[PDB]
């Protein structure tokens, strides 16, 4: 689980 | 074709204002003492740092001061915390750039991973004098000499950042210029591990045209400004390289230093 990916899929 | 490129520049500058709370315009106003606001608290020495230590926004289980015996560590932690927030603001701006959302996410992650450090150092220059740096959203100012006083390896930690900022600020770029420049850096097609290079360079080619149009219009008397700015891009690569080496020396050298997971993701396999 990439944290950057999580930020990217954020609203 | 001139009209569409101008709209792109406007789009980026609006997104930039939305994404980044402290702009160069605001930072320069503060640095030039042209502001309604009272002058920032100056940290130039250990006593000033202690009084202003509370001002620093370090959010954690313990207060910043109790976090380490060693002051260079506490400053280091503050920089890391700001960097984590900076990556969030950059990612948000990256999503604004047209076509960035369409690309492969893994490509989107790769571009952010290499892009972020270079963008941070670009915008850090906005906060920088030859004599120090605005910290804590303008509420404080830490002097270059004081940062240079810290024991090794920390003493040399911020100095290449200051050396770059003097040269880069001499270009006198404004916020609208920076918005496009930053967009260009994010959309570098030569990042290691990029899956689809062609769409990236395609956008970057578009951004590069908008940039040189922007620079001709905004800075007509500045000959070969576009040229100078691209050369900076390469300089930034080299700052980040330096910085990573220093982190590794800290890594093995200091047991106490702890890295945030988000940074840790960007630093691994770089
Ligand atoms: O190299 C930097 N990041 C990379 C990094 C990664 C892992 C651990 C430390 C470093 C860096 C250095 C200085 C920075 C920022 C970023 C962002 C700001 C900022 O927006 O103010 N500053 C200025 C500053 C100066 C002194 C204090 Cl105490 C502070 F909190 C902040």
């Amino acid at each position: 689980p990439s944290l950057l990916k999580k930020l990217l899929l954020a609203p | 074709e001139s009209a569409d490129l101008r709209a792109l520049a406007k789009h980026l500058y609006d997104s930039y204002i939305k994404s980044f709370p402290l702009t160069k315009a605001k930072a320069r106003a503060i640095l030039t003492g042209k502001t309604t606001d009272k002058s920032p608290f100056v940290i130039y020495d250990m006593n000033s740092l202690m009084m202003g230590e509370d001002k620093i926004k370090f959010k954690h289980i313990t207060p910043l001061q109790e976090q380490s015996k060693e002051v260079a560590i506490r400053i280091f932690q503050g920089c890391q915390f700001r960097s984590v927030e900076a990556v969030q603001e950059i990612t948000e701006y990256a999503k604004s750039i047209p076509g960035f959302v369409n690309l492969d996410l893994n490509d989107q992650v790769t571009l952010l991973k290499y892009g972020v450090h270079e963008i941070i150092y670009t915008m850090l220059a906005s906060l920088m004098n030859k004599d120090g740096v605005l910290i804590s959203e303008g509420q404080g100012f830490m002097t270059r000499e004081f940062l240079k006083s810290l024991r090794k390896p920390f003493g040399d930690f911020m100095e290449p950042k200051f050396e770059f900022a003097v040269k880069f600020n001499a270009l006198e770029l404004d916020d609208s210029d920076l918005a496009i420049f930053i967009a260009v850096i994010i959309l570098s097609g030569d990042r290691p591990g990029l899956l689809n290079v062609k769409p990236i360079e395609d956008i970057q080619d578009n951004l590069l045209q908008a940039l040189e149009l922007q620079l001709k219009l905004n800075h007509p008397e500045s000959s070969q400004l576009f040229a100078k700015l691209l050369q900076k891009m390469t300089d930034l690569r080299q700052i980040v390289t330096e910085h990573v080496q220093l982190l590794q020396v800290i890594k093995k050298t200091e047991t106490d230093m702890s890295l945030h997971p988000l940074l840790q993701e960007i630093y691994k396999d770089l």
